């Protein structure tokens, strides 16, 4: 495989809760 | 627990994907859809700066003329943050 | 919108410049700077992943082979943002 | 080269200045 994205995919597993709220805020401003 | 940076890169995602989501699931913006992002995010309504936005669009389209990809749109925001002058001084 | 984006690009500089400017006026991150930036500002999911953090640091330095510059650090955050592919699919 | 920074300056000078506010917050809050 590309190798790169498989190292970066380990940072996804950090378990954050605010990023998925802030994306929704940045969408909801244009409703 | 990467929350402070993850939500800031999440702001750039949540801005960008509104404008591609106008036509589909894609991770790219076409040159006129990119200009829609600029005018709808940076609301210069009735100002003379749209002549500067068509040149800013040509600076963005220099990555690819047909449609500008999300990663190159972030590379351009990296230049925009560097050219801010005061930001990298305090 | 403008102010929501302008503070988010201010998060990236508010994180970055504390490390690049730690021993001068410098605008680049060396291998120790980027690792200290992540372990202080983002922490981690588990300390067992730190061997993959030094590989992410080596993939950041891939751009220059000594120390990574600001626009290249933001370009790599564009690839890190692309790993959150669901937010770029909607 | 193209006059990049001279066109991007027109956006620096249009931004709401929260850039420098958030930078100064991030420079204080980590201690």
């Amino acid at each position: 495989s590309e190798g790169l994205m498989n190292v970066l995919k380990k940072i996804y597993e950090d378990g954050d809760d605010d990023m998925k709220r802030t994306i929704n805020k940045a969408w909801v401003e244009s409703r | 627990m990467a929350s402070p940076l993850d939500q800031a890169i999440g702001l750039l995602i949540g801005i960008f994907h509104k404008y591609s989501g106008k036509e589909g699931d894609k991770h790219t913006l076409s040159k006129k859809e990119l200009k829609e992002l600029i005018q709808k995010e940076l609301t210069i309504g009735s100002k003379l700066q749209d002549a500067e936005i068509v040149k800013l669009m040509d600076d963005l389209d220099r990555n690819k003329d047909q449609e500008v990809n999300f990663q190159e749109y972030i590379t351009f925001l990296g230049a925009l943050a560097m050219i801010y002058n005061e930001a990298l001084k305090g």
